[PDB]
RNA sequence: UUGUGGUAGACGAGCGUUGUAUUGGAGUUGAAGUCAAAGCGUGAGCAUUGGUGGAUCCAAUACAAGUGAGAAUGCCGGCAUGAGUAACGCUUGGGAGUGAGAAUCUCCCAAACCGAUUGACUAAGGUUUCCUGGACCAGGGUCGUCCUUCCAGGGUUAGUC
RNA sequence: UUCUCGCAGUCAGACAGUGGGGGAUAAGCUUCAUUGUCAAGAGGGGAAGAGCCCAGAUCAUUAAAUAAGGUCCCCAAAAUA
RNA sequence: AGGGGUGAAAUUCCAAUCGAAAUCCGUGAUAGCUGGUUCUCGUCGAAAUAGCUUUAAGGCUAGCGUGAGAUCACAAAUAAG
RNA sequence: GCGAAACAGUACCGUGAGGGAAAGGUGAAAAGAACCCAGAGAUGGGAGUGAAAUAGAUUCUGAAACCAUAUGCCUACAACGUGUCAGAGCACAUUAAUGUGUGAUGGCGUGCGUUUUGAAGUAUGAGCCGGCGAGUUAUGAUAGCAAGCGUUAGUUAACCA
RNA sequence: AGUUACUAAGGGCUUAUGGUGGAUGCCUUGGCACUAAUAGGCGAUGAAGGACGUGUUAACCUGCGAUAAGCUUC
């Protein structure tokens, strides 16, 4: 039909992915949808393996991929990732984050998942 | 003074609905549907109560004729063997039931020999 | 389109005989006793004993 | 050995509870709650608390265990059906029909009571036979 | 297209008020018919 | 024996039921009714027994028929099938909390960003929907612990406009 | 069965054999008089078949024998040359 | 303000509708017009034919359907020299 | 029965004249299940009163369609208005009844009424249940049947009792 | 190789149990329909009919009237 709720558009999807990866960088773990949780884990692993240099170049590049949240904004998440998250898990080839399956949702029985940061 | 008539109406409607209980589908649980099915069943029963007479009569004819075709004749010839000699009132139903009996129809079919 | 004749109540029941879900999996948790689902977390907060969830 | 508890028309889908009844029927309440609480159907979230009464009643009323029972038979009732309006074309205003259900569940301890409905089936006529032979000498 | 029934009870009162309905034989006949009907509404002030 | 196939058509003789005129009787000993089953007539119909009834009823004779239910593209006491199908109506995500239960309700930032205005204003209309406390029961096109939902309590202040 | 009377209904019928016509002696078109049928007549046959054949069924009969029809089977009853 | 008003013309608009809205009674009008009408057995059992209709979806009469009654078989009558 | 047994013209539609609703029952006496129990909430259990809680408030009767399950049997091999006549096997035994529930399987097997020359009807109204719902009466006449007085015979209107 | 299936997801058949339902049956709180009589209306001296308010009553429907769910003489 014509004009209605937009829903999960490509721009909205990428903005939501950025918000979720910023949230998992700030709060550490995120309880979300499994399909979103896996994409968030992928982006978090990419960010961890990208931030091991800790230079302004990665700052500018990741500036296009983080969306500020309640606790951390873009340039504070920059320092957070460049300081503690990325170097803590660089000791291993991959596996910078782990996604585990949870139960359904109350009202809509949506299969959820939890994403945590670990080596 | 009002005559309710509901009691008679309820009794008759319940009777019509219940008499058709026993068939597949919702035919057990209706009045118009149940009555149409009862009409069909009554038509079949009325046609049958006259037709099954000849139906099982011809069943006897066919059952006898099979044995006669195994006896060396046919039913037309067997009544030709009931016309030229030894006309018996032992009936086509009863000569058929004699086959269920041990060596009873054989005596009849050997008696009708010309 | 639309139906001409109604699908029977028994026809409806026979049609709805396969709307139910498929069978599920079962998993024994070694530390906290529960018969959970496969590659899922139990009510005790652990996927296969990895403490990855709270008590609730 | 019943300790039943009538629900009296909670607003919930009956066709979404018949599906889980068709499985839970014939199983013991010891492993019936487990098989009923592992379904994604949220429609039962307003039902599971009611059963908590019965066992508790069995705890205090008679002293029964409340876990040696089995679900003998459901009733998927069609109680008071409510109607609300739907936004439709040309103001046709189709009616959304909330079908209710007065769900009562029988939890019988022994593996019997499946044949006790049959006992009642035969007794409904055996009792009139008794009453008739009582009056058959007085026709 | 403008929606019908834009309510404004000033015109409603000036139209179907009591003093306008109690000024001719037909109006009083209508008022008597409504009174005998035990109508919940006599004029527009109580719909 | 003939028709008893039967419209139309008209001929003859009947059956039930509410109630009434009666002979009447039964009853918490189980009344009507309802639910159930393995009788009698030529048919309307009569039935007989048992539980539900915790109180009125029944049936032959005749009468008032507001009497006998298949359509009158019926009437209302209610809902099936169509079907878990079509929709769920100008965007949601996370951290924590409320709560027995949270994408759902709330603090926060995100998301979107309209910004001749996703901001307020008073008029007509709404007459409390304003706010506080409680609940989410009826409803939120899902849940919703929340609501502009409900309940309880309170509030709107002119001489000048 | 005419009549007094209650008097209908009918006042749109359809066909078949003979005298037929309108038409292509075509039409599930049509029309009368004599034989009848369906309406309002079922059933057997015609594989189903309102009007055709046998035929007029009141019910019961998993009744005897006949009629059209069928008789290699589905399909009742034909064997033999 | 109603078989009216009204109209840059369209049957346009009058409480999203108007060759004239809704609305109160005669009126349950009428229809030679459709559809249906709740229990049963059964005497006999049609017809859609002739004329007429400002008549053809209808009705009238005579028959056909039928009973109460008259004639009580030579009767209305049917048939073979 | 009045629309109104009922917070019955209440509420409500429309601005408006006007229109215009539906539905009752515990028991006996609340003797309202004290008490305990679960339970955000519903509501229900036991015990106890209560003869009886199908009288515990889902409280007079508490039907059917519709919504579910189940003894026994059958059904995942069927061209079929879903059945009639037969009849396997199994479990079953009464309104003392030519038996109860099936129907594996065979022969047969295209709803009711109308329009009507004639409809499973590929013409139709018809999802279903339940109740209501249409041949009466009055007046003049006609006929079928019966009655009184009774062949210058009966008979009332008004009026009086 | 020919065989029916317990199979059975589920359904059908008689019945039982449970639910909207209060139809049917009993009764009414309630109307309906009559009986003949006093008599044949009120009121600008403030009428009928309403709004508003009022409670030993908290309000609901209603009664009444600032004397305000009322009141006085005998």
């Amino acid at each position: 039909s014509y004009i209605n709720k937009p829903g999960k558009t490509s721009a909205w999807r990428v903005m939501t992915v950025r918000q979720q990866v910023s949230a998992v960088l700030a709060y550490g773990k995120i309880e979300t949808t499994l399909k979103k949780a896996k994409n968030t884990q992928k982006r978090l692993d990419k960010l961890i393996t990208l931030a091991k240099v800790d230079n302004f170049n990665n700052r500018r590049q990741v500036k296009k991929w983080l969306l500020n949240t309640n606790l951390f904004d873009v340039d504070q998440l920059m320092d957070h990732l460049f300081s503690k998250v990325a170097p803590k898990y660089e000791k291993t080839p991959g596996g910078y984050s782990r996604v585990l399956k949870l139960g359904p949702r109350r009202g809509d029985a949506t299969e959820m998942a939890i994403l945590q940061l670990t080596d | 003074m009002r005559i309710k008539g509901g009691k008679q109406t309820r009794v008759r409607r319940k009777k019509w609905l219940k008499q058709a209980s026993g068939s597949f589908g919702t035919r057990h649980a209706s009045y118009k549907v149940a009555k149409q099915t009862v009409i069909q069943a009554a038509k079949y029963a009325y046609r049958d109560r006259r037709n099954k007479k000849r139906d099982f009569r011809s069943l006897w004819i066919l059952r006898l004729n099979a044995a006669l075709r195994e006896q060396g004749m046919t039913y037309s010839v067997f009544i030709n063997l009931l016309k030229k000699h030894n006309i018996e009132i032992n009936r086509k139903v009863l000569s058929e039931l004699a086959i269920k009996e041990p060596s009873k129809f054989n005596l009849i079919v050997q008696k009708v020999k010309s | 389109a639309v139906q001409q004749r109604r699908s029977s109540k028994h026809r409806r029941d026979k049609r709805r005989s396969h709307d139910a879900l498929t069978a599920q999996a079962l998993s024994v948790c070694q530390k906290c006793g529960k018969k959970k689902l496969f590659h899922r977390v139990c009510s005790c907060g652990m996927y296969g004993d990895l403490r990855v969830k709270k008590a609730y | 050995m019943i300790a039943f508890a009538k629900q009296f028309r909670v607003r919930i889908s009956p066709q979404k509870a018949r599906l889980v009844c068709q499985l839970i029927v014939g199983k013991k309440t010891a492993d019936a709650q487990n098989i009923l609480s592992n379904t994604p159907k949220k429609a039962a979230t307003l039902i599971a608390k009611l059963l908590n009464s019965a066992i508790a009643n069995a705890t205090n009323n008679h002293g029964m265990n409340g876990d040696a029972l089995y679900v003998f038979e459901c009733v998927a009732n069609q109680g008071p059906s409510m109607k609300r309006t739907i936004p439709r074309a040309k103001g046709s205003s189709n009616m959304i029909t909330k079908r209710s259900s007065n769900l009562v569940v029988k939890l019988s301890d022994n593996p019997n009571e499946r044949q006790e409905l049959i006992k009642q089936q035969k007794a409904l006529v055996k009792k009139r036979v008794e009453g008739q032979q009582k009056a058959k000498m007085a026709r | 297209m403008k929606r019908t029934y834009q309510p404004s009870k000033l015109k409603r009162a000036k139209t179907h008020g009591f003093l306008a309905r109690m000024a001719t034989a037909s109006g009083r006949k209508v008022l008597k018919l409504r009174r005998k009907k035990q109508r919940a509404q006599l004029t527009v002030s109580s719909e």
